[PDB]
Parts: structure tokens; C-alpha cells; sequence
């Protein structure tokens, strides 16, 4: 095929459906009090990649501004742009933002992934409380439910604070942190067990991977020094609250994995990963992030296309011969009628020739007894 | 130690259909390979020995010169790359064809198609020539299972009768190309040992008609 | 912070941009144009196939790390529509529309955008001037739906006329370039001089001096020009479009047959729509190449923002204290009421705290006399 | 199918795994060897099994076509185990990855040729020894390669070493220890833990 | 692996040998009247890949010039740069160029082949005559002979014009040309015979593969239409002249293969391929190509000569640490004068920083015995 | 006319030439059309000094008689292009205010003939 | 020429610098205003001076065509001072870089147009105020620009402000303080310190 | 000639932050003496950092111009 790997056209009814989803989901966010912002696709790397992870840097294409000689990037993620925008416009209080726009990645993020996702998200700045994270969950699930999908969202919760506090209290080196993170990403229990026998507090690091899923009892399995760390206690408490909220309020299947440490760099606390059916890459990624509080989520709108349906469209062709037989005043009345049909969402083609045939034709608008009417084909 | 020709043969059906051609050129095996824990086999000609390899290794042994010549399916050659060997003869044996295949009467999904196949390079090439984007998944073993558990939408495989496809609820879809076994020769061996090769190649050529 | 020609669209502007994009897209769809959403990046093989030198300079280059091959970020969507029509459109008439971000290496006009939101429509496979008339109808229906006070002025040209004169008079490359330069600068004196010593130079002068009066242009031209069918047809096309625009749409139309921008890509009639007295056209359209016929237009949606208005939004805050005093069943009734308001497009914020204050607040939803009601601030 | 799909390797692994399965309530209903069947049901109706070539086990598991599987650590190392969870060392089918050459043939002083299935393992290993190599991918058996000069060494799994000695070869260097592991799809571990846990506890106990 | 496939250090004595070969071979070319040019490793693709084959394009790594946003390549071949240079500097007459420089390829040619060859070559622009091709052969063989190798260079001559004229005269399609070329490349005589029975002038195409090696009689085996084509006649004549010249003047083993059609794109006539012993990939590739400007030339990977060339053992000398530090200032100055002289003759002399300072591959110590500094082997 | 200029009878150095000029874009364009690589140095003030203190090898400047060049030990080298004053008009003003412009443009046009 | 070449700005800087030069033994032999001459000798035969437009001083110095120079900090900020050494604040020709607009006209609440010589300073300043601008480069005098709507503001150096008020303009925001600086070529500082040091000590002393 | 150890030891002994090290380095690269003097009035051991830029060229006397803590650092000596 002509197009690069991870790069696809969205065409015809799919494109129509994508446009409807983007618009409806955007409008929902707007009606919940989130301010829409539409930052540009390119910025100077100074702003775009300010405090970016090494991963975000590799994911961001570089281009040269010929007016200044300086480096620009094509955004791979919108969230840093929301930070920029909130710094200038948001003040010290609570601020809510939403967005929907194309982002580009240098490499697909997992197996067979897109490099051109249509990234839609919502973010709440300036609230320390777990209540902001709960509002976001409610907004997200209200959006998901509005889509009338048969596909089901599974939620995975994590919390980077727990491992970061253990890494502090155990005074781990960069090398040892990297190795645990790699082992966690693979849930390699045997090699982790070995590495943990020779690490300070290594028992706790093993417990995270082996018993992290059971959040009700995780605190009691941890060491005395871990159990007396308030941040560890609070983090585990936050997980329990979100889990309960999701099950009670939304009847959501929740799994816990406190060793989920993608974006160890940007995440500063609780994290959320929503999986659609059994698809490997999460549909929805969210979490706490970063002297200002912030939390949010984002998703690739394009990944909803396979799981969403619109009603059959009504595709109408005006009869060529009958139309060209009309006098000027008859034409004006027909056009008024066609305008009305279009206002109701009928797709009406005015034929250029007798062979002019819309794709997916469903009805003709035809002339009988001085009256134009629709009839199916 | 060995100054003669080393001949690489594929294991199963190719071996059966090749034995006649070998006998006509004076190169019968001394024993049954199936009932033998042996790797290098001598022949009735003392200048020729044979190796019995997995079919996908035939081009490897030949291009690197560990065998001077070999019999390999064109499916194997296409998948491997045949840039470093000489494809001297179409032996017109073990005919079949490379085909796409899917679940019986299952419609194409609207998303990007997943191909699960041994023949990864052939698959990429084929779907490229049809201007179609695919996600290819390498398999080393049998492929008929892949569509039935959703690993891929289609498979690429060699099909003769098609009985294996139908027995598993699969149907041939597209014809990719025709396949038969070929005689391949190492570049250096063709230059250095033509005198030993020529009679054997003339005999094979004659045996084909 | 941001590069020249790159801007945030924020808050109500972003909201307005979203409404415009969505409404104008839907209008095009209801006229029978198939929406396509090609990606932002392609291999230069396809993206810049038969591109002008200008389009090549305007297109940022990046490297596909999966193949080592060269990709571009699109500076224009039309070549992608060509690609799409080649694969999907067949030999008959086909209609496409689109709306997407494009990026340019340099601004076109003083302080102009390098990140326009390019919206357009294109008709492939029809030779007739009727296709160009349908496009005008679609465009003006869209413009009229915007309820602007700004007026669109239309300039029509037709590159065929000068190209036929250049052929029939057997002009060299040098002489063609010089006339084109002189036309672009409206340099009548130096044109008059150059034309005294050129074959059919009288006709080239006539284009510049009397081209605007399209009713009489044919009769002012030389005998050789008047007997060229292509010249006659071109002038006929201009007269039909002009009449159609004035009659059907009450459009101010000027004619300039010396308008030869995109001499390369244009193959016939051209349209340029100017908003008030803005130097760069809002809308550019005209005939081009697909042996496949093609005509279309495009515009930067973002340039409509200054000339379009939405109604003031209703931004509502629910009273924090009153809400938290509610029992479960009272909450459910309020939420039903809030859902209804949101369906009507009210922007309702559910406060996280007593200080939670939406930007641009217009109403509170408050509890008085056992009843929740809106009151302005 | 809403239950668990379990991917098993064909030959020796299947023999040594059957006991563990029976203890966790997941016996096969029939003999796979004498069956022209691809998907096998079990005594538990929420579990079915796939019988695959060993090198395909990680493929089916990471893509979610099987929720969990039994695979040799040699296979996992060669394949990459980034997209699965290696939950359990089952301590079955123990062997080790080794280099091997012709009996008492010395290493030539030039750049070595390795002929092996385990191309990635080979590259990694010889890299960690600061040694430059030319690697040749083989799909079939490897004992023949040194005997006809295809490579100087092979990389292969060795248990007793009887196959090596019977062909005039000898194990040379030890690369790493190998046993069969229980791998699980990342999503299946999150979505279907309730179905997995008893089976994993039973396997853990059976060890 | 530490280094990528097809990428190798050249270290120590090999590096020394590479430096000697590069330098000597460059100097030889210069003394034959070839002008040395040293173009850069990177250019804009406009110039670097101007009229490039599809193969050269795939072989060339792409990078972005951060100063202009434009596309550059890392050269995979120097010849296009010589074209650029000759366009600007060479005029209408004969011009001679030589070069030696690193080129990089995205993929190896040949199993375990290099992606980083040290490409050395010579090119003659502006001469139509077969005499230019003969001069190049003379230069090449003079260079090869200077290397005192035991390895033997075998030369294969081809000539793309012959098949191209037959393809024209027989009015073959793209499809049929590709199929014959594929069959030629594989020396598949049976399937070629079949395909040739059903092609116009197919007898001539079969003759190329079956009797092309016998260039004395090739013309007489060809069809009447072929025999009356001047370009076919001249081409066969050129082959006969080069063959004779190589055998007479240079005692070269020459084979003829008129079905050798690698670089059908870039070659426009006679081609030469020099193979070292039984190595599959040619050491030397040369032949006629395009500059309306005539051009012919050759190139080779200097690094592939390292295995077939030998230098004398080096003299690696260490001055005795203790003895040296016991010297008075005037004794030191005399020693240093002696050391300078040894170094001028190419002795590698280390002046030790410490008593443990030990040169790799040490062969001699310069030691003090009686009133005298002298070399003694270790 | 726009010209290159250098020190009187000073030879071209073998290295990459340095141009010191107000006319940076003209300089780049010109030396590009001659297929020559240059290093350009922007000057805002007078340019005759630059070659005399080694700031650049050449300058690009407008020359009429050339008396300024000779008086400073410089000589015109290459002719770049001819220069004269032009009447330029804003695009919008040409459309909106042609009635005011036309007589003035006709008068200028006539004053030139 | 083996001595030092000194680059001076035309006009006011030249007047205020002459004292410092005389104190360091480097008086001009003649009046530059009444001279058709480009390179001027001094009473010290190891020093000559160049009289340049102020914006060219950093250019001549960084490229080594002059070993040292006197330049306004406005010029240095606009040019970039990365390739020279800013050794001394000479505390002469004090003024300040400022925004300026029409007298008692309020700032419009839109994208501002800045018309200025000091394009880089302008971009930097309005960036540090988190404000988006359209900058227009001017080479000549700037006071006219707001009066004919070329831009809303200008950026310029202001001392008394008399020029602004006389044209109906007023200083608005203070950008930074400006004075003349002694800049030195990096190589000249290393190679010719022995010639420079006395002259730099004399300048340093002349300042306090 | 230069010697990075001198500034690195001063940066250690004065316990400078990343920010402050970067700023001094930028100022040193430009030999911006006025702005360096300002920044050094408010830095720990800032007198020594100023001395490097102002009197570093005179290596015979550099040790004697440095602070007591600097003069007693063996690596600096
Ligand atoms: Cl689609
Ligand atoms: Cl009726
Ligand atoms: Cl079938
Ligand atoms: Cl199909
Ligand atoms: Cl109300
Ligand atoms: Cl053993
Ligand atoms: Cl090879
Ligand atoms: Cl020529
Ligand atoms: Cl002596
Ligand atoms: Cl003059
Ligand atoms: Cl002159
Ligand atoms: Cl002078
Ligand atoms: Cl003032
Ligand atoms: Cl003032
Ligand atoms: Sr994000
Ligand atoms: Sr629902
Ligand atoms: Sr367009
Ligand atoms: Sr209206
Ligand atoms: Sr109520
Ligand atoms: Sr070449
Ligand atoms: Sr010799
Ligand atoms: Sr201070």
C-alpha cells in the first residue's frame, strides 16, 4: 500500500462517524464545564518538550523553523500544551480544559498501533482532592455510556507514589530502579524474586508485583518502614476509594496493578488505563500529573470507530430529466424542498448528468402529478 | 576431506518425488532416511553425498556453500530471498500454490487485516502489490488454527488439494502464485565444480522432458 | 512563546471553530460530498506526486524511522484527495469533502498562518461548467449559513485564455515569464512597449486593459484569437459563472483574465473569494487535473472566526453547599435536571469545592422554595 | 469463548505439564497425538487448550489468542517476553542453552560463525563476551551445521548432551539455565484473574 | 553485537596496512595523470541522487539539514559526485579523476558483506574511444601488480549494448526483458530455451547465454538483423579488443559473459568485473557510463585488499626507562637525535613515561651498553 | 548598478569567500547563480571599510561612477544587475483608491516618456 | 598591522568616549566629522580606530576586524553578544530600552504590532510578558510608525524622552537599562592582552 | 590553557545548584564581567568565582587571590 505503517485514511462513513464522535464527545465535555482549547500542531521544542520524558522526546518529530533557524516539534501529546495554556490563563483556582486534535508519533506505541491518533481529552487543574479524579471518572463513563457500545471497558488502576516512596526509603540507585521497572513491565516474577533477595527492602518490591492486585491487604503485607510512610498509606487509600467508586457507581470491573509505571516521569500519583474488550493497547490513559495540581485522561477517537454504529444514512438523488424539465419558478420551489430535506439530515445530490449516481443510494426524489416525493430504490 | 558435491534435500514429500530424478542421474541413497539417526548420507555415486534438512534451511546451506546444490520449493525461495543462489531448474515436482485463506464465509473486517503466516515476506509483498495495508504475524508451526482463535483474519500457506483448509472450516481466498520445487546451486560451486554438476543437471533436465 | 504564523485558538474562539468545522462539514455531507479524513503524514512519493515546486518548499520533511524513507507533513489536502479518488472513485462523477490541519514551512501573506484548518470540497469526473456551478452553490450556501456582516467579493479568472494566446502567438519561455510578471504588477506602460514587438501583442495588451469587461472581450481580440475554440469556450464559461453568481447569489463579481497564480496547477476557470478588504483570499478554487477532470475549493476555517458570532453561552454553577445537603434521591432528581440543561447546551459545572468558580460564569443553579432554578449573577 | 485458552508446546512439555493440569482440574478429554483436532476441550468447560509448536506459544499469548501458556525460557528469551507476564517457573523440562562445536576442534582465531535457531540469544551472548560473530538463522536441527562447515559453533538447548556426542559434537560454553514457564497475557491477567488464580495456585502448589 | 552487521573496526596492523594501501594506490593514480578529488560525505539529494538508480536510492541513508529543512544523503557511491565535479570544472575535453573515501550503504551486498567500504576509484571523462577503457585497465593492473599478492584477479567482461540492441530490434516488452534478465542471472538454460521459442529473435537471446563466452564467433551465430546492427558489431569488436589487450599486455585470465546485466540502468556499454580468487562479490567493478558527456571508470573497496596483502614486520622499539633517566642533558640530546633518525626510517620508537611503559608488539629495546645505544631484539 | 567589489588588484583567496554587505539576500542569490559558495556578513553601515580591515574579501554595493570605490583603494569587480527607482503600490490601495492614483500614475508615466 | 584596532560608534558615544581614550594615551590625531577617512591613527602608534555605525561594532569585533570596541548594550542585546567578551560597563551614554505609543492612547486588547529596529529585544521582552506580537523590522527612525498606524508600539532607546513628546508619543514600559560597554574579541584577549591591559586598567580607572 | 578542576572544586566547596553553575558558565563563556560581578555578590564564595574571570589569566598569582577554603583545597592547588 501507498501509506506508511501506522498511518491510515479514515474514509466515507467511517469519516462521517469519526466526525460525529469527535463532535458529540467534545460537546459533552463542554457541557460539564470543561473549556475547549485548540492548540496548534507545532511549537518550538522549548515549550512543547519542556520537562518532557525521554519517551515523549523520541516520539516527537523535529522540524526546522526557516524563519528563526530554531527547532520545532509536531506534537505527539496535547497535555504539555494544556500546561502551557493553563500557566498563562488559569490562575490559582480550579480550571477545567478539554481538547480534540491530531497528534503524530515517530513510532507505533504498541503492536500494530497508529502513529496518527485523533487525541481527545479532559483535564482538571488546581484541585488536590481525590474528588477531581472522581469527577473525571464520572465524565469519562458518562461519555462512554452515551456511545451505546456493546464493547465493554475494563479499568486498571495503579499508583506511582507507592513504588517511588519505596525507592526513596530503600535509597535505590538509578540502575536498580531501571531494573525493577523493566522486570515489573514484564511481570517477570522469578528473576524479580532473585534480584529482590539482594536489594534493600527487596521484600516490599517483590510484594508489589506478587500481591499488588489485592489492594485490600497490600498495606499489611508491606514492611514496618513502608507501613509507617504516610504517602504510601494515602496512595493505597486513594486506590481503594477509586475502586469502590467505580464498582458502586458504575458497575465497573476494576483490576489493580501498583507496578504499572509507564510514564514514571510525568505521573505523580494515581493512574488509570481503560481497555476495550481484550485489545492490548488501552483505549483510555489517565492519571495525576504536574507549583500546580493536575489530573486528566485522553483517548484515540479513531479506536472507537470499530465499536460504534450510526443509523443508516438517507442518500437521495434528484431525478435528472424531471429536474431539467422544470421552469425557473418550479426549480426554486424544489430547491427550497431540497434545503428542507438537507436540514433534516438527508444527503441530497443534485445530478450533473443522467449517469450521476451517489454511492450508497437509498432514495430518489421524483416527480409525479406536480409533486416531488421520496421513494426507496 | 570431501571434494565432491553436497546435495541438500527437503524432508517430506519433496524427498519422495526427487528420488526418481536422483536414480536416473546415478545418485540413489544407500538407505532409508526415515528409519535412520544419520545426518550426512552417502550415495551410489561416491562424488555425491546428501543432506536431509528442514525445507526452509535448504537455501541457507546452499548460499553459504555448506551444500553445493539443493532442491527447494519456490515458496521457500521466495520467502527466503534467492539472490545469492542460482535457480537452474524448475523440476516440476511438488506442485501446489501460495494462497490467502480465511474462515469459511467470514466477511472482511473494515479495519486493517491481520495475516498470520510462515510466509511473512511473501505476505507483505503480495498484499503490497494489491495496494493493501496489512499487519503480519510470524508463525513457525501450523497455520490453520490462527483464524479460528482470532490470531489473524487470514493466513498465507501452500495449498494443493485444499482438503486441510476445508476440514478446518477454512477456504482458499486469493491465488498468490504457483509453486514447485527448484534446483538451486551455489555461485562458487557452479564455477568451480561444473564438470561434476553438468551430467547430473543434464540427467535432471532429461528426466523432466 | 509560539512561532510566527502559529497561534492558539482558545476558549470561545475554540468553541466557535468547533461549531464552524462541524456545521460546514455537515452541510457538505448533505450536498452529497463524501467526507474523507486522510492522515497528516504520507511518504513524499504520494504526497508530492506531481507537486509544484512551491508545494514542495511548503511541505516539511521528516524521516520514517521504520523504513528510512522520506515523509512529509501535508501542506495541502488536494493531492491526498487525488490519491483517494484514484483508488476508490472509478470513471464516473465523484464528490469529496474534507476538513483538516495542514502545515506550511512559510507564511503566504504578511503575518499569515502556517497552521490553517483547511476545509474543502472537490468534484471529480465532470467536464461541464455545471460542476463549477454546483460548487459555487455549495460554497455560497455555506457562506450564507454563517450570518456574517462581512461581504465576500469574488474574482474570476481563466488561465486557458492566456495559455492559448501564448500558444497561437508561439511565445518563448522568456516572453511568457515577462508578460506574467507584468500582469502580476499591473504595469501597463512597460506591457504596452513589450507588446508592440511581440506577435499578437495586441491581444496580450487587450487582456490587461479590457479583460475585466468579459461581455466584450471576445470582440476585442484578434481574428486568430476569435477563431480559437478554447478561447471562445473559456470566455463563455466566465460569462456563465458571472451571471450565475450575480443572479442566483447576488455576488459582486470582478473578472481578471490576467490572474495567473498557479499557472502550473490550474487548467481552466479560477475563483478567488476575498473577505472585505483582506489581501489574501479566504477561498481559492478552480479547475485542476486528476485523464480525469477535477474542480474544487478550499479555505482556512480559522479565518472565519473574526467574521462569525455565536450567541452568548450559558455558563452555570451548581451551588456547592445546597447540593451536598441533598439526600440520594434529591441528588438523582437534580442530576436529571442538569442532564436536561446540558442537552440544551447549558454548560453546567458540578463544583468540587465551595470556591470552584467557572470562567465567564453567567448563572447559578440554586435551591429556593424546594425548587432548583437558574438566576443570573 | 468467554473462558481461558491455554497454549501448550507439542512434545516433552505436554507430557510433563499434564500432571499439573490434572491437579488444577483441567485434564484433556482425549489424546492429542492420535487426533486431527486443533482446539481441545477439558474437564473444566471454562478452559480449552491449543497444541502449538513451542516457538508459537509466546505469539498466541501476547496477541491474546491464548490467555496463558507454557513455554520454555529459551523460546521466551529468543522471542522477547516484553508483552507477556512470566508468572511461574514450573521447574519442568530443565535443560540449558549452550554453545557447541566439533569434538576437540579448537576455536579458529578469526570471526566465528554461529548457526542457530536462537539468533537473538546468540547475538546477545557473544556480545556479552565481547566477541564478534556472524550469525546464520536455522529453522531445523542444528547438529549437522558444524559437520559441514556451515558454522563453527551452534547454540542449542542441551539436557543430557547425548545428541551432541552421538554426532561428534560437545557442549562448550554455558549460556543460561532453561525451564518451562507459565506466561500470561497482560489483559487476560487483569480481566480474568478470578478464572486464573485457582489454576495458578494449583500449579504453584503442584510445584 | 557491539557493532552493527557489516560494520567493523580496522585496528592496529590492519589499520596501518589500510593507510599504506590507500596512500600508495592514491599516489599511483596521481602519477598516471588522474586528478585527486575529495568530495564530502554528505550532499543534498538533489545532487547526490541526480539520475540515480532505484538501487542507489535505497542504498543511500537520508538525513535532514537543520539549516534549510532540505534532504541530504550520506554517499553510498562517489561517482555521482565526480559527475557533479566534472560538470563544474572539466570542460569539453578529456578529464581524469581519482578518489578514495568512505561510503556507507543501508544494506550489505553479499552474505556478511561490508556496509562501510573505503571506496577507491578512477574515472576518465570526455573520450569516446575504447582507448580510454584500455588506459583504465592499464592503470588498474599496474596498481594490482604493485601489491605483490599471491591471490589472482580473474576478469569478466560484458557489454550491455548487445542485449539492449537485441531487445530493441526484437521489440520486447518490459515484462519479457525482465524475464530474460532474471533467467540470465540464474543461468536457467532449459526455461530460457522454452521462453525463447515463443519470442521474436528468441534464437539470438538464447545464443547470448549459450555461446556468449566465445566472443570470436558470437557475431556469426547471430541473426541477420543482429549482424547488420552497427552497435552490436562495434560492441562485439570492443570486447575482442579488451580481451586481447588483457591477455597480451597483462597475462590476464578473461571470461566473457554478454548476459552480465547488473546495472542495466547505469552502464551504457562495456563492463568489467574483477574477482579475487573465488570470492563471490567482485573486488573491482568498472565500465562505461554517462556524464552529452562520455565517461568510463572503476572502483574498489580498499578494505577487501587487506586479506590479500602483506607488509614487512614493523620494528617496534622501547627506549630503556632507567638508562635514559640516568643520562646527563647532553647525552639525552644525542639519544634524541638518534631516535629522530630511527623514526625517519620508520622505526616505531616509544619514549617511556614509566618503567612499566610497554609498547604493544614490542620487538626491540634501545639499550645502553659500553658507551653506545643499540637495538637488541627481545 | 549592484556590483561586487574588492581591494585593488588583490587576488581571490583559495578558501571560501567572505562577503560583507547590506545586500545579504542579493549577495546570496548572485553568488548562488554563479555556483559559488560564500559566507555572508550583514552590515548596516558603510561597506567600503570592510575589505580594508579583512572583515570580508568582497562587498556588494550600488555603484554609479565608482569614485567612492577608487578613492578607498577598491575596484568594481562583477556586475550583478542594473538598478533604478521604481513606483510601488500597496495591493489594497490600488483596488480601493485607484481614482486618486490614476491621474498621478498617468502623469508619472508621461513625465518618463 | 600588529597593534590594536578599536571600533567606535558614530555620534554621541564618540563624544563621551574621547575622555577615556585621552586618559589611556589614545587621542585621535584629527577630527573625524571633517575627514573623508575610514581608518584613523592615534597618539599611540599601536592603536588605530574605526568609526562605524553602532550596529556594526559587534560584527567587526566578533570577526576580529577590530580587536575591541565601544557598543551600546541595546546593540549587544539585539545582535547577540555570544562571540565577544563584555569586559566593562563604561557608564556612558546611559538611556533605557522602552516600549512607546501615542500620547494617552490606551493599549488595544488584541495582538499588538511592534515596529522596531530592536526586533530580537522586542520578541524577547513581549515573550517574557506572555504577550503575542507581530514585529515589523525598521532600519530608520521609529517615531513615525505609530502616527501612521504601521504599528501600535515601538521599541527604542529613550534618554530624556524629548523626541517622543515632540512627536506626540510617550514612553510606556521599561524593558531594561542601557549604557555603553567595552567589548573585546575572544582571540585578541588571549593573544594581545599585553597591549590591552594598560588601556583596560586606564578605562577601569576613568570610570571611578 | 584552562583547567576545569578549578571551577568544579569551587562549585563543590561553595555547594552551588545546577541553576547557578549554568549561569556562571554562560557568563564565563561571554566574559560578561559586570553581570558576573552582580551575580557573584549574592553567591557563596562568589568572590572566588569573580576572581577566576577577572584574574585567571595571571596564573602565577591566582592561588594567592583565592579564598582560604579554596587555597586549602589540594585539587585546586
Ligand atoms: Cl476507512
Ligand atoms: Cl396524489
Ligand atoms: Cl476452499
Ligand atoms: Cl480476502
Ligand atoms: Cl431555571
Ligand atoms: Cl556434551
Ligand atoms: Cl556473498
Ligand atoms: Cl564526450
Ligand atoms: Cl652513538
Ligand atoms: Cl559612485
Ligand atoms: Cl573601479
Ligand atoms: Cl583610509
Ligand atoms: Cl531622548
Ligand atoms: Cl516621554
Ligand atoms: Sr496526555
Ligand atoms: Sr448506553
Ligand atoms: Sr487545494
Ligand atoms: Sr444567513
Ligand atoms: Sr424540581
Ligand atoms: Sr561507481
Ligand atoms: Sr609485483
Ligand atoms: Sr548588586
Amino acid at each position: 500500500g501507498m501509506l506508511p505503517d501506522g498511518v491510515a485514511d479514515v474514509l466515507f462513513e467511517d469519516a462521517h462517524k469519526q466526525e460525529v464522535l469527535r463532535h458529540q464527545l467534545t460537546q459533552q465535555l463542554i457541557t460539564h464545564g470543561y473549556q475547549l482549547v485548540s492548540p496548534p500542531m507545532i511549537e518550538f521544542t522549548e515549550s512543547l518538550l519542556s520537562g518532557a520524558s525521554e519517551d515523549l522526546k523520541r516520539q516527537t518529530f523535529k522540524i526546522i523553523d526557516q524563519l528563526t533557524g530554531r527547532l520545532m516539534g509536531i506534537r505527539a501529546d496535547i497535555t504539555p500544551q494544556i500546561l502551557r495554556i493553563d500557566a498563562h490563563h488559569g490562575g490559582d483556582g480550579i480550571a477545567r480544559y478539554c481538547y480534540a486534535g491530531d497528534v503524530i508519533h515517530t513510532l507505533p506505541s504498541g503492536l500494530f498501533g497508529s502513529r496518527t491518533p485523533l487525541q481527545l481529552g479532559a483535564e482538571i487543574f488546581g484541585c488536590e482532592s481525590i474528588a477531581a479524579d472522581i469527577e473525571l471518572i464520572d465524565v469519562l463513563f458518562s461519555m462512554i455510556n452515551s456511545l451505546d457500545m456493546s464493547a465493554v471497558l475494563h479499568v486498571d488502576l495503579g499508583h506511582v507514589t507507592i513504588f517511588k516512596r519505596l525507592a526513596e526509603l530503600a535509597a535505590l540507585s538509578a540502575s536498580d530502579t531501571e531494573q525493577l521497572m523493566q522486570l515489573y513491565a514484564n511481570k517477570n516474577l522469578p528473576e524479580l524474586k532473585q534480584v529482590c533477595q539482594v536489594l534493600p527492602m527487596g521484600s516490599d518490591f517483590y510484594t508489589l508485583a506478587r500481591f499488588g492486585h489485592d489492594i485490600a491487604n497490600l498495606l499489611g503485607r508491606l514492611s514496618e518502614n513502608a507501613q509507617q510512610d504516610t504517602k504510601i498509606v494515602t496512595a493505597i487509600d486513594e486506590l481503594q476509594r477509586l475502586k469502590a467508586h467505580l464498582q458502586v457507581q458504575w458497575q465497573c470491573a476494576v483490576s489493580i496493578d501498583v507496578t504499572e509505571l509507564s510514564g514514571y516521569h510525568y505521573h505523580t500519583g494515581i493512574v488509570f488505563n481503560g481497555y476495550i474488550n481484550s485489545e492490548t493497547q488501552p483505549l483510555v490513559r489517565g492519571g495525576r500529573f504536574d507549583p500546580r495540581q493536575a489530573t486528566g485522561f485522553s483517548m484515540d477517537v479513531s479506536r472507537l470507530l470499530a465499536h460504534t454504529q450510526l443509523d443508516a444514512p438517507f442518500i437521495v438523488l434528484i431525478d435528472y430529466d424531471a429536474f431539467n424539465n422544470l421552469d425557473s419558478a418550479q426549480r426554486q420551489l424544489l430547491l427550497q424542498q431540497v434545503a428542507s430535506l438537507r436540514q433534516q439530515g438527508y444527503r441530497v445530490t443534485m445530478p450533473l448528468t443522467a449517469e450521476d449516481m451517489p454511492v450508497g443510494l437509498t432514495h430518489r426524489l421524483s416527480l409525479a402529478d406536480n409533486q416531488w416525493r421520496l421513494h426507496a430504490v | 576431506e570431501f571434494l565432491g558435491l553436497t546435495l541438500a534435500l527437503s524432508k517430506g514429500r519433496i524427498l519422495e518425488e526427487t528420488m526418481p530424478l536422483l536414480r536416473a542421474a546415478g545418485v540413489e541413497l544407500l538407505e532409508d532416511p526415515e528409519a535412520s539417526r544419520k545426518l550426512i548420507f552417502p550415495t551410489s555415486n561416491p562424488n555425491v553425498r546428501v543432506l536431509i534438512l528442514r525445507a526452509s534451511d535448504v537455501p541457507t546451506y546452499v548460499e553459504h556453500g555448506a551444500a553445493d546444490f539443493g532442491v527447494a520449493g519456490k515458496d521457500v525461495l521466495l520467502e527466503h530471498g534467492a539472490n545469492h543462489v542460482y535457480e537452474l531448474l524448475d523440476l516440476k515436482i511438488a506442485q501446489c500454490k501460495l494462497m490467502t485463506a480465511g474462515v469459511k464465509d467470514a466477511p472482511l473486517p473494515n479495519r486493517r487485516l491481520r495475516i498470520a503466516t510462515k510466509y511473512v515476506n511473501v505476505a507483505r509483498a503480495y498484499f503490497a502489490s494489491q495496494g493493501q495495508q496489512v499487519d503480519v504475524i510470524k508463525l513457525y508451526g501450523s497455520m490453520e488454527l490462527a483464524p479460528l482463535v482470532g490470531l489473524g483474519d487470514l493466513i498465507v500457506d501452500v495449498v494443493d488439494t485444499g482438503n486441510t483448509l476445508r476440514a478446518n472450516g477454512l477456504e482458499a481466498r486469493d491465488h498468490i502464485c504457483d509453486v514447485s520445487s527448484r534446483l538451486i546451486v551455489n555461485q562458487v560451486s557452479y564455477k568451480r565444480k561444473f564438470a561434476l554438476l553438468e551430467p547430473i543437471l543434464d540427467s535432471f533436465k532429461n528426466s523432466i522432458n
